[PDB]
């Protein structure tokens, strides 16, 4: 049995931490709802 | 609890307590990853919370009501991850997206790496609209990870 349970409010935070690249990439998204590249 | 905000999606069928994923209430229905549910029935506190719509191709599942998350990114911007790791504190990470290109379009998606039971946490954009939920991606040359920004309609 799963159950929930709150963890926060959804705000923007401006103090945020910033990471991450950007990129472009080509996909193909199957039957499954699974990703690939292609 | 119904009141909108993130919540974390719990199993007690392993050891201890575990975090299987992530979800969002929004105008009383529960938003997350099919991958997380598998479309079971939810727990909240006393009441149950029995699924309503989902797809497994679009990863995604609703409990009480239809999809109510219709917020989309502009393309432009930076956007939030709203990471509720499992055992660890919901906080903050901004981004700004890459991009998924399909056969079908372009859809955003974010390079940000965090544990499998993080699934089903929201991206939000600077209004704090949710444009999507994290953890359906792919796994690049280098070995880390590139989610989709997952959204379904309204
Ligand atoms: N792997 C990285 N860097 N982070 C992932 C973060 C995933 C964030 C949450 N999302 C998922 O859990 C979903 C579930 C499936 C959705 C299906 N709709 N998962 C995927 O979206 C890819 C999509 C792949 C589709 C390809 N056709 N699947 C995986 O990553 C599976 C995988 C697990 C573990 C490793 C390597 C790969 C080894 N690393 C480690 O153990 C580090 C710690 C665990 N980290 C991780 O689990």
């Amino acid at each position: 049995d799963m159950y929930i349970e709150r963890a926060g409010d959804i705000t923007w935070e401006k103090d945020a931490e910033v990471t991450g690249n950007s990129p472009r990439l080509d996909v193909a998204l199957d039957e499954s709802g699974d990703f690939s590249l292609v | 609890e119904t009141t909108d905000g993130v919540y974390r999606v719990m199993t007690r069928r392993l050891l201890g307590s575990t975090q299987v994923g992530v979800g969002v209430m929004q105008e009383g229905v529960f938003h997350t990853m099919w991958h997380v549910t598998k479309g079971a029935a939810l727990r909240s506190g006393e009441g149950r919370l029995d699924p309503y719509w989902g797809d497994v191709k679009q990863d995604l599942v609703s409990y009480c009501g239809p999809w109510k998350l219709d917020a989309a990114w502009d393309g432009l911007s930076e956007v939030q991850l709203l990471a509720v790791p499992p055992g660890e504190r919901a906080k903050n990470i901004q981004t700004l997206p890459g991009i998924f290109k399909t056969k079908d379009g372009d859809i955003g998606a974010v390079a940000l790496d965090y544990p499998a039971g993080t699934s089903g946490s929201p991206i939000l954009d600077k209004c704090g609209r949710v444009i999507g939920l994290y953890g359906n991606g792919v796994v690049i040359k280098n070995g880390s990870y590139v989610s989709a920004i997952t959204q379904g309609k309204r």
